[PDB]
């Protein structure tokens, strides 16, 4: 019956297919070069990507995270790579590349077992095995530390350990105190949750890296109202207002007829005394300067100064809220509504004046017991000041892991050599060709510590082979590699520590993505 | 041939070369899906025009993503969104048992037998083996309260074999059983939300016997007040809570500045009322599909409440459904009988975003998923999942009988069918056993996905099934048949009677058509 | 180059010799521009 071309797919000419295990290897080439690119980027020595935009900005960078979402690919592993780091960069915050290395770690090592004749389900279900036997043995290893403000000393060595692979090293002390000392100030205990919105992250370029500080109070991008205002007040009652500084106007639509000369006079004097009746009524309550959410007149203005009280303009929604919460106050919508007490106590207030441009900015401080704290960022460079936020952001994300749980591990490969040790030791135990997926899990596992020797500079396999030989030898789980070359092993007196749950996670995340990926085995895209 | 019958374009087939070519273009359908199936299968992966991808695993969503335009084979497509929509779960095991159908009668098609003959064997034979399924399925009439129970959840556990959170079935299959033993006598499937949050592993899913949705789009003010409380009362609203016109229609004239001022003055003491008759209830939290502006939100601030606008619709829905209050459109009257009743209330903070819960209602008619992924398509396999699931427990709640899984009902159908086309004579006879044949592709598929012989599973299947075994099936882990009713492979049997009444309409339809015209444009 | 391509079109990537290469071209370039106009007899 001459089965001739027949059509049975919309643009069947175009499209294409592929089916079987070559596809599976597609995956995996995919994956390895994605892999092979975050590499380098791991550990206290490693370097930086550069990344142009779209539009021709430049941005120079470290995270794993910024790293695959700025670039632009096509191929769909890549993207599910991506989502992988962006999922964990969403929960815990540090060990973006960490995860990505281990599952184009893991895939790789799968390629092998494809090659010998495994079912992919087998594989996965051998991984996922390995994955429980790891996670229930890493929480058997892990210490408390205690979070509580008088110490502090634990917590100031988990941040300088997440600041040490930053180009903020330079001065990563001070920035691992301040990061602390925000968290510790903001932070909620008895329902242990934290709030981002009331840590207010912003910088300016110029000056030094080391003037980066801490301010206990707001500070805003605004300046007093009139030229002949005064530049400092140090006792100040703030006045917080949401209404703008005019005669009122109703909402629906109105008219008001005039249809005389003494109804002229008459609307005449109502203006001028609706004006002194809201200066009035703002003095008459002790207040010393006023806050407003809109704009003034030039009467306003001119009354506010006559009347020695400083006022400022056109300030955002946020920033009222966020004054509010630091001074203690209470915002009001109208001047009658004004009491006594719901002004709020800022011990300074002040106009800073950075260099030789015409700019200003706003700060209060001396404030009270306050749950608004701002982070003051300075610099020489614009590509500084973007590196010094996400390092700073890290570090707060890691605090606030510490914050949900208080028990940690030790870094520097310590914890994933005594893994692959406790999975290889219990695979010894499994005959029923899951074996091989256990070891692959194992094998695959010890990739951290070959690429941190690899980027400091030693040799991989014999450092890793010393050092899991003493690990068996000894008794502690708390050696790993000598990356800054201060001649022990031992991380437990280095001062290397992690939380336990960035490991969980990591381990648990790659796991359960590469198990996703194994799983596909045909794919139907159009050509071009 | 000066003037032509029809309109140039025109494009006609006629005879069996057409029908032969149908046949074979439903080869090709099957084929696209025909890995997907058991425990040991895969799934496949597609990319839209747009760059999109999606990965799935279920069938009807396969065929549903392929630009089909073959008349023959959109019957295939058909009957899969016919199955998902009737009993929600076997829609691939349809379309292999319409193309086996299809390619089984083929030759005697090719030998010039009228069609008619074939389609009359047909019916008979799924006459048949309906009245078989009815007859030897297993049921028990008085069961238990825990024995009710257990079934349905080696149901559900059945029905999660072959997906993407198989390792975790035991984990899910109790949640859904759980959902779905709150859902009233309607079963109404929008009683059941499914939130999906990235970040996290799979095993920190959870369910909550209440309600929680996303934080709203909120004004200054909503950092100043309490996120926790005990014993709260709810004020469920639809009223647009701000300073605005009373009416688009209205307009004012006024004469005096005096009454400019009590004009002014009035409306503030119109949203004051509102907001004084809310507050003199005793309702701690409210809630408004309509927005709250920014002086309702520092007005409830300064009297320690909580409050949230534009809440969606549905979201609104199951918190009435769950606390047990009623949306009002005015506040002139909130008596004690229409504020819902919780007994937590909080914001949470989960992986990014912020959640509001309310929990602690056992007098509570829905329940709330949350699902923890790593990707987009991941969550959404997981949810494609769990409604297999959720339709399966459903059906089984009413009608409770069950049959084995792994392919024991196939080869019992078709014993039964072999059995009985022995006594009739004539090219009835091959035609029973020629549909009698193609019953047990349901195995084969098995094997063939797992990596067996399939020869020689299917030879003892076929050797158990002639002496006595009514219930043996494919053992994969142990690679071997054994008994699939004592290993608790379990399912309803609607499954199998839609499944089998679909596929037979199909190849009966798609038989009985003689040409094909196909008009321009 | 792995035979798999990950990028779009148009895009682009150098890496270690050739990033350095790039970065030190440039910046030794803008540096030589205005060397001419350094001191009291510099040039406009
Ligand atoms: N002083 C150190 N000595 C050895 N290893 C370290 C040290 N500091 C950090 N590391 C290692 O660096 C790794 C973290 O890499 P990093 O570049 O910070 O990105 P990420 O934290 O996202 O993985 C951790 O595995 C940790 O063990
Ligand atoms: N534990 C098991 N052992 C053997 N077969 C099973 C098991 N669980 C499910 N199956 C089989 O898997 C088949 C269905 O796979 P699936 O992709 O769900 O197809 P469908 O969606 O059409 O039901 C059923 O025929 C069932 O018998
Ligand atoms: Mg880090
Ligand atoms: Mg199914």
């Amino acid at each position: 019956e001459y089965g001739r071309p027949f059509l049975i797919i919309k643009d069947q000419d175009r499209k294409s297919r592929l089916m079987g295990l070559e596809a599976l290897k597609s995956h995996i080439m995919a994956a390895k070069a994605v892999a092979n690119t975050m590499r380098t980027s791991l550990g206290p020595n490693g370097l930086d990507k550069m990344m142009v935009d779209k539009d021709g900005d430049v941005t120079v960078t470290n995270d794993g995270a910024t790293i695959l979402s700025m670039m632009d690919v096509d191929h769909q592993i890549a993207k599910l790579m991506v989502e992988l780091s962006k999922s964990q960069d969403d929960e815990i915050g540090d060990g973006t590349t960490g995860v990505v290395v281990l599952a184009g770690a893991l895939l790789e090592e799968a390629e092998q077992l494809l090659d010998r004749g495994i079912h992919p389900i087998r594989i996965a279900d051998g991984y996922e095995q390995a994955a429980r036997v790891a996670i229930e043995h890493l929480d058997k290893i892990s210490d408390s530390v205690l979070v509580d403000i008088k110490d502090t000393e634990p917590l100031i060595q988990t941040a300088k350990t997440t600041l040490g692979s930053k180009v903020v090293n330079s001065c990563h002390r001070q920035m691992a105190e301040i990061a602390v000392n925000a968290v510790l100030t903001v932070a909620d205990m008895e329902r242990r949750d934290v709030d981002f919105e009331l840590i207010k992250v912003e910088g300016k370029v110029g000056g030094r890296l080391e003037d980066t500080k801490l301010i206990k109070g707001v500070i805003v991008d605004k300046d007093f109202s009139h030229p002949q205002m005064p530049k400092k007040v140090e006792d100040a009652k703030i006045a917080i207002l949401t209404c703008p500084f005019e005669p009122p106007k109703p909402k629906t639509k109105h008219k008001l007829d005039v249809t005389s000369v003494e109804d002229y006079k008459a609307l005449q004097k109502y203006e001028k005394e609706k004006f002194e009746e809201m200066i009035q009524q703002i003095k008459e309550t002790g207040a010393n300067l006023a806050i407003c959410q809109w704009g003034f007149d030039d009467e306003a203005n001119h009354l506010l100064l006559q009347n020695n009280l400083p006022a400022v303009r056109w300030v955002g929604g946020p920033e009222i809220e966020l004054i509010a919460i630091a001074t203690g106050g209470r915002i009001v919508p109208r001047f009658s509504e004004l009491t006594a007490e719901k002004l709020g106590f800022a011990g300074l207030v002040q106009e800073i004046s950075f260099g030789t441009t015409k700019d200003k900015m706003l700060v209060i401080e001396q404030c009270k017991n306050s749950r608004a704290v701002t982070i003051f960022i300075r610099g020489g460079n614009k590509m500084i000041i973007e590196e010094a936020k996400r390092s700073l952001h890290d570090a707060l994300c890691v605090i606030r892991n510490l914050i949900r749980d208080n028990r940690v591990v030790y870094g520097g490969g310590a914890a994933e050599i005594s893994c692959a040790l406790a999975v290889s030791q219990e695979a010894d135990k499994c005959p029923t060709l899951e074996q091989y997926a256990m070891r692959a899990f194992a094998d695959a596992l010890e990739v951290i510590p070959m690429a941190l020797s690899e980027n400091s500079g030693m040799n991989p396999i014999q450092t890793m082979t010393e050092v899991r030989a003493r690990q068996v030898k000894e008794m502690n789980p708390a050696l790993g590699i000598d990356c800054l070359h201060k001649g022990t092993n031992d991380m437990k007196q280095q001062h290397v520590i992690e939380t336990l749950i960035g490991k969980k996670q990591q381990i648990s995340l790659a796991t359960q993505m590469v198990r996703m990926i194994l799983k596909i085995d045909d794919i139907r895209k159009p050509g071009e | 041939t000066p003037v032509i019958l029809l309109k140039e374009g025109t494009d006609s087939s006629q005879g069996i070369p057409q029908l032969v070519s149908n046949i074979s273009a439903c080869q090709v359908i099957a084929e696209a899906v025909r890995t997907t199936l058991g425990p040991r299968g895969m799934d496949k992966l597609i990319v839209d025009g747009r760059g999109k991808a999606t990965i799935s695993n279920d069938g009807a969503t396969i065929l549903k993503l392929l630009d089909v335009v073959h008349p023959a084979a959109k019957t295939l497509v058909d009957i899969a969104k016919s199955q998902d929509a009737e009993v929600g779960d076997g829609t691939t095991s349809v379309t292999l048992l319409a193309a086996e159908f299809l390619k089984q009668v083929k030759p005697y098609v090719e030998e010039g037998l009228h069609p008619q003959i074939i389609i009359r064997a047909f019916r008979t034979a799924t006459q048949l083996a309906v009245n078989k399924i009815k007859e030897i399925a297993v049921t028990v009439k008085k069961a238990d309260k825990v024995e009710q129970r257990k079934l349905l959840e080696k149901c559900a556990m059945t029905a999660l074999s072959s997906k993407l959170i198989s390792q975790q079935k035991a984990f899910f299959a109790k949640m859904v059983v759980d959902a779905v033993m709150m859902l009233d006598d309607l079963l109404q499937l929008k009683m059941i939300g499914i939130k999906k949050v990235q970040g996290g592993a799979l095993e920190d899913s959870q369910l909550v016997a209440g309600v929680a949705f996303k934080k709203t789009f909120s004004y200054a003010g909503f950092e100043m007040q309490p996120k926790k409380y005990h014993n709260p009362k709810i004020a469920l609203l639809n009223v647009e809570l701000e300073l605005k016109a009373e009416k688009d229609n209205a307009e004012i004239r006024v004469h005096t500045v005096e009454d400019y001022q009590a004009i002014v003055d009035a409306e503030w003491n119109i949203l004051y009322d509102k907001l004084e008759k809310i507050h003199h209830s005793g309702a701690k939290v409210v809630l408004s599909k309509l927005p709250i502006g920014d002086v309702a939100t520092q007005y409830f601030a300064d009297r320690d409440m909580f409050c949230a606008g534009r809440v969606p619709e549905e979201d609104l829905k199951r918190t009435m459904m769950a606390c047990g209050g009623s949306i009002q459109t005015s506040v002139n009257a909130l008596s004690a009988d229409v504020l819902g009743r919780c007994q937590v209330f909080e914001e949470t903070q989960i992986g990014g975003e912020r959640y509001n819960f309310f929990t602690g209602c056992p007098k509570a008619k829905t329940c709330t998923f949350i699902l923890r992924g790593g990707a987009e398509q991941f969550m959404e396999e997981t949810e494609r999942s769990l409604h297999d699931a959720i339709m399966i427990v459903r059906r089984a709640i009413k009608n409770d009988s069950v049959v084995a899984g792994g392919g024991a009902i196939e080869m019992e159908l078709s014993k039964y069918l072999r059995d009985y086309s022995r006594t009739i004579p004539g090219k009835q006879q091959l035609l029973i056993g020629a549909y009698a044949k193609a019953l047990e592709i349901i195995p084969r598929q098995l094997c063939d996905n797992a990596g067996f012989d399939a020869t020689n599973i299917l030879n003892k299947l076929r050797a158990r099934h002639a002496q006595g075994g009514t219930w043996y099936g494919v053992d994969i882990n142990n690679e071997d048949i054994a008994d699939n009713f004592e290993a608790f492979v379990w399912e309803p049997a609607m499954v199998r009677i839609n499944a089998l009444t679909a596929a037979s309409e199909a190849a009966c339809l798609i038989v009985s058509v003689d040409e094909t015209i196909k008009n321009p444009r | 180059l792995a035979p798999v391509n990950i990028f779009k079109a148009g895009a682009d990537e150098e890496r270690a010799e050739t990033a350095r290469l790039t970065s030190f071209i440039g910046a030794i370039a803008i540096g030589d521009l205005v060397k001419s106009t350094l001191g009291p007899k510099g040039m406009d």
